[PDB]
RNA sequence: AAAUGGAUGACGCUUAAGCCCCAUGUGCGUGAUUGCCCAUUAUUCCUUUGGUGAGGGCGGCUAUAUGGUGAGAAAGUGUAGCCCUCCCGAUGUAGACGUGGCGUGGGGGUGAGGACGAAGCCGAUGGCGCGAGCCUCGGAUGGACCCGCCUCUAG
């Protein structure tokens, strides 16, 4: 029923949902696992943010065709996320209200995540890093 | 038996040795990754200029598998890739992921 | 490729533009050319 | 004055046709020549030779005779074969004649500056010169 | 599944006209890749017995014939083959198999082997289940005996598709190569 | 391929001390000759850097007087006019190895001669190759998968010596001396060896108790 | 293509519509079962005459 | 139509199932209809071969048709068997030839079947207004077997899709031409 | 059993890489009906060229200055094809024919150019044409004539 002018429609994979747990595959953060926050008004591509204190990457943009979505998913209900919006990426040494959104979304995400029982092994999870060793076979796995 | 077409060209991945497995490669990017002999304009040339180097990279993608062994069909992109690299190395990356 | 065995015996030979250096004959040509295409009349066919 | 530039142009080939064998004689000019000899690989197409015109290499109606800035090109001589271009000036571009003497040029070419006609060979400078 | 030359029954006769009204029907057992094969065979048959041929004819069914269980027998097949040298030859061969298409794929691949006979010179006259104690062949009757048992030696292994490699560490199974 | 006064000075302008590229060492024992080199070719045009040891005991199938009368014919041929133009017979095991797999490659173009450029033979394992790793083997060339047990075949290293070869008996001096010296320091390193695997059995019962269950779920241990 | 088969045989929407009906599996098990009760009654009173 | 091939059908069979409970037999109609298509090249035909094959509208390879299966057209087919291959179509082939590649012949061009309006235009009759007027007049024999088919241009099919087993010898010592009954539908569809 | 050293094309191959026969994706006695490679061939798409070619528009009133968008439209064999759709053919020795097809010396007309530099000559001077060829640029070359278009003529 929804229409391709209504800002919600959209035509992502099933796989990439809010608070599943992606790797990301190009860029400066090759390699390291971040949490999918939610998709921009329109068509367009994803906001991530790994708790920066585990992995490393901060609120940022990403296509949906450069990474990975595994099975692991952390309950997100709790994070509104509303803050996020396109202005604060249109805006061209990091400013003082974009460490204060980013320290608000990584407080209410680390408890979200301690919430689930396997907590501790999530916030080890969440540290590992992916690479291709010398006899992998990336075709072959299940993820 | 009757010569070459150099518009297409034949890559063989490590452990892949199988149809099934090549299918999941198809669309992938790859690069072939070589060095000239003076520096030359490159991406990001002003904005970082520590990737100025003589190191090229010539780009293409993956169409369709080869044979019933792993091996497949690339394109790259407008024209041919260069014969002194028969037998070198081929990078293959795994974007666009339809994982 | 096609059999192509009778064809080429079947063409006729037509022609559609005057030897004539008349320009009266031209504008008899011209007018005539436009009637045969705009009626329903086999006669102003057989005059052009 | 902006062209109406194809999107496109799509040239078949760019080498020229040469005549058979003109690299082993200093004499023999590079222009084609057709070859009727009974016993001359070019003629009977083998495989590695080089190759003859023909009708299918032609070029496609929609672009032809249109040069890469999107022009076509027609001769000048004076001042009042400017006139001519005045109109359609976003199809035809002059092209100045060898002959014609420095004096004669300047007359020329400060005239299709104050017209708005694009000139092949004119002033290089004068037409980056916004008015 | 395996072997080819499934197993056919075709009923036949011949139009019938105002000499011979109501013809006698004919049945006829083939071994055939296919049933149109298995058509052309008997209607070959028909003209070199009884005069009769495809074009004056008709085909009342041709449908594959169901076998017995999966169990271990012996079959005796009596076949016949053409060459230039000899003319025709007739023999009485026995198998061990599971099924009759089984048998007679088994023989039409043996004449070949041993008598160089293509599929086309070669005539089926008969396929019978037989029991133990009338075999003749001692290469067939070795299998009778209860407790029979022998072992594998000589064995070719190979890996499955997935997992084949070119080059493996000596003393170990770690592949180097693929 | 010794280093000139250039390359020591460049090396030590810039602080290098050693480099060893990427090489396959492969024992050649009861392989089929022929097997062997065609699979040896593809991987040489495919860019691999290969090196072969024992070539003494390469197979071929036949009797021994079978094979060695197929390299009395090939012997005959030579020049007429020039013998010192005409075709050259390599007598030495490795030196037929290598003539065997330059008639398996475009050896008239330089991509043919870079490959055959990339592929080093030896009779026996020689003291600079012993300390560098692990060698392997190629299960389609070897000979309890491809003879059947009551042919007779032929050493490689016996029909040499018979038709020209000088250092059979050479070679079988250094081989005898090799195995004397590595199986005396593989019998030493053996308490090194227990304790790891002790030390291995010792953990899991120091280690976490998670971490022990998921090692039997996966059968590690 | 879906509009050009429709626009050529405007009776497609009714004929597909046979074919998931065919395929839906309650009716399927039942048609099966009843063919066979069916096929197995005639053998027995041929067999009685 | 739909309701007349399902009662063809099922009436068959409650024939056949009444002659097999009985222990008779049930002998069925000749066929009538085969589809027909070349598999050889255009080089060294001689005359005899070469004229039958202009007459059948089959001038180049892989070109297909529809004929009627009486005694002159059969005596046709036998002088040019190693040309050709053919069979009996089923309905699914017969869809699948108009649907995908019919064109007619209008005013002598080559169009290809986009709506009924031109199929009405071309044919004045009043029994074929639609597609399935077409479909119907070649699956069984029809009164306008012979004005549908001329009407339409010979069928211009692609190679097969899983290869061939051999163009020369018969399909009976396992080769590709002669009659190859109805399974002449699984290397059509390959070809389709 | 032969005359230079040499040929299943060579190497080589014997749980064949030999001979006769049988099969096929993922899963070969539970997936019925395509294991894979290579054409100037077949299907489909784009462009050209020629038709025994097939259709359509062509009586210009909607309204509009520069500093809602801007240019064309010829009743036509043949072009820089009047324009827009659609269908069918395209190789070829000897040979025939066509071309508002190319090039050279001179005559009749018409229109220009030149000491602020004609003809001629030189070229990693590019652009246009399927092509014969045409045009521009540079000369740290030259020093007095020459060309476009329509027709006539030929050493
Ligand atoms: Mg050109
Ligand atoms: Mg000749
Ligand atoms: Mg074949
Ligand atoms: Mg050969
Ligand atoms: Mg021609
Ligand atoms: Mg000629
Ligand atoms: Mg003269
Ligand atoms: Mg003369």
């Amino acid at each position: 029923k929804v229409s391709r002018k209504s800002p919600e429609y959209s035509t992502v994979r099933k796989s990439c949902k809010p608070g599943t747990i992606a790797i990301i595959l190009a860029g400066r953060f090759r390699g390291r696992r971040a949490v999918i926050l939610k998709q921009l008004p329109k068509n367009g591509p994803l906001v991530i943010s790994g708790p920066m204190k585990y992995s490393g990457v901060p609120i940022r943009r990403i296509d949906s065709r450069y990474i990975i979505a595994t099975s692991t998913r952390v309950d997100l209900t709790g994070v509104d996320t509303s803050a996020i919006t396109p202005e604060i990426f249109k805006r061209e040494t990091v400013s003082d209200e974009r460490a204060q959104l980013q320290n608000a979304i990584d407080t209410a995400l680390i408890q979200a995540i301690k919430k689930d029982p396997l907590g501790k092994e999530m916030a080890g999870y969440l540290h590992s890093v992916f690479t291709i060793k010398p006899g992998d076979a990336p075709h072959r796995l299940k993820w | 038996l009757h010569g070459q077409n150099k518009n297409t060209a034949l890559v063989r991945i490590e452990n892949v040795n199988t149809t099934e497995d090549a299918k999941w490669y198809v669309g992938k990017r790859v690069c072939y990754v070589y060095h000239g002999y003076k520096i030359k304009r490159c991406v990001r040339w002003s904005k970082a200029p520590a990737r100025r180097s003589n190191t090229r990279a010539i780009w293409g993608r993956i169409t369709r598998p080869h044979g019933t062994s792993g091996t497949v069909r690339v394109k790259f992109n407008g024209s041919s890739v260069p014969a002194s690299a028969i037998g070198r190395r081929i990078r293959v990356y795994l974007y666009p992921s339809r994982i | 490729g096609v059999d192509l065995t009778g064809v080429q015996k079947k063409k006729r030979v037509v022609r559609h533009h005057t030897y004539s250096t008349n320009p009266y004959i031209k504008l008899l040509i011209k007018l005539y050319k436009f009637l045969g295409k705009r009626t329903n009349s086999p006669f102003n066919k057989l005059i052009h | 004055v902006k062209p109406f530039v194809p999107r496109n142009i799509v040239k078949k080939r760019t080498k020229k046709f040469t005549r058979h064998r003109c690299e082993l004689f200093p004499q023999l000019s590079s222009s084609w020549r057709k070859p009727r000899g009974e016993d001359s690989p070019v003629r009977r197409r083998y495989k590695g030779q080089k190759a003859m015109p023909n009708k299918g290499y032609g070029s496609d109606r929609r672009t032809k005779y249109i040069t890469p800035s999107g022009f076509k090109n027609f001769p000048v001589n004076n001042v009042q074969d400017l006139y001519m271009l005045l109109m359609q000036n976003r199809k035809y571009a002059g092209v100045i004649s060898h002959t014609v003497g420095a004096k004669a040029r300047k007359a020329i070419v400060r005239k299709a500056h104050e017209l708005d006609v694009r000139l092949i060979n004119g002033n290089a400078k004068l037409r980056r010169v916004d008015v | 599944v395996r072997p080819h030359l499934r197993h056919y029954c075709v009923v036949g006769r011949e139009t019938p006209s105002e000499k011979n009204p109501q013809p006698t029907v004919y049945k006829f057992e083939v071994f055939a890749p296919n049933f149109v094969v298995a058509k052309s065979r008997f209607w070959r048959m028909m003209r070199e017995k009884n005069k009769v041929k495809s074009t004056h004819g008709d085909v009342l069914s041709c449908k594959v014939v169901k076998d017995r269980k999966l169990a271990a027998r012996n079959y005796s097949v009596d076949i016949a083959y053409y060459s230039q040298r000899c003319g025709y030859t007739h023999m009485v061969k026995e198998f061990r198999d599971v099924c009759k298409a089984g048998a007679v794929s088994q023989a039409y691949n043996d004449l070949a082997s041993r008598h160089r006979a293509r599929y086309h010179n070669i005539e089926v006259l008969g396929v019978k289940s037989i029991p133990n104690h009338e075999v003749r062949r001692l290469n067939v009757a070795q299998f009778h005996p209860h407790n029979l048992s022998f072992p594998l030696l000589q064995r070719r292994v190979k890996a499955p598709r997935k997992d084949r490699v070119i080059f493996v560490k000596k003393n170990s199974k770690r592949a180097v190569v693929a | 391929v010794l280093p000139s006064r250039r390359s020591l000075n460049r090396s030590s302008r810039k602080g290098f001390k050693k480099h060893r590229p990427d090489i396959i060492v492969i024992d050649l024992k009861d392989h089929v000759l022929g097997r062997a080199a065609a699979i040896v070719a593809k991987q040489l045009l495919l860019g691999k850097k290969i090196t072969v040891v024992r070539c003494e005991k390469l197979t071929i199938a036949g009797s021994e007087i079978r094979n060695k009368i197929k390299y009395l014919q090939f012997l005959r041929k030579r020049k007429l006019s020039n013998p010192k133009l005409g075709p050259f017979h390599h007598r030495s095991p490795s030196d037929v190895f290598i003539r065997t797999v330059r008639s398996m490659l475009p050896r008239y173009t330089k991509r043919g001669q870079r490959a055959l450029r990339q592929l080093v033979a030896y009779e026996g394992v020689p003291v600079n190759v012993v300390r560098t790793g692990g060698r392997v083997v190629i299960p389609k060339a070897q000979r309890h998968n491809c003879y059947r047990n009551e042919r007779r075949f032929t050493v490689l290293g016996n029909m040499c010596k018979h038709v020209g070869w000088k250092y059979s008996d050479v070679v079988e001096k250094l081989e005898a001396a090799r195995i004397e010296k590595s199986g005396r320091h593989h019998k030493k390193m053996e308490k090194v060896r227990v304790a790891w695997k002790n030390a291995r059995k010792e953990a899991l019962k120091k280690m976490p108790q998670k971490n022990v269950e998921v090692l039997k779920k996966f059968g590690l241990a | 293509n879906r509009r050009l088969r429709l626009r050529l045989n405007p009776f497609q929407k009714k004929e597909k519509a046979m074919a998931k009906g065919m395929q839906n599996k309650k009716n399927r098990e039942a048609r099966h079962a009843a063919k066979v009760v069916r096929l197995a009654k005639a053998r027995k009173n041929v067999a009685k005459a | 139509y739909s309701r007349e091939y399902r009662s063809t059908e099922k009436k068959l069979a409650g024939l056949r199932r009444n002659a097999r409970q009985h222990g008779n037999y049930y002998l069925e109609a000749k066929p009538k209809v085969a589809v027909v298509t070349r598999i050889r090249g255009i080089a060294k035909v001689p005359p005899k071969q070469r004229k039958i094959l202009q007459l059948l509208r089959l001038r180049q390879i892989f070109n297909t048709v529809f004929v009627r299966l009486n005694k002159p057209m059969e005596n046709m087919l036998r002088a040019v068997e190693p040309y050709i291959a053919y069979g009996y179509p089923s309905l699914s082939t017969v869809r699948a030839m108009v649907y995908k590649r019919g064109h007619l012949k209008i005013n002598g061009q080559r169009v290809k079947i986009t709506d009924n309006q031109m199929i009405k235009d071309k044919y004045h009759n009043d029994d074929i207004v639609c597609a399935e007027d077409i479909v119907n007049q070649i699956y069984a024999c029809g009164k306008h077997f012979r004005t549908v088919t001329n009407g339409l241009w010979p069928f211009k099919l692609a190679p097969p899709a899983g290869g061939m087993r051999q163009k020369r010898r018969h399909f009976v010592e396992g080769g590709d031409y002669g009659n190859r009954d109805t399974l002449i539908n699984r290397f059509l569809a390959r070809m389709i």
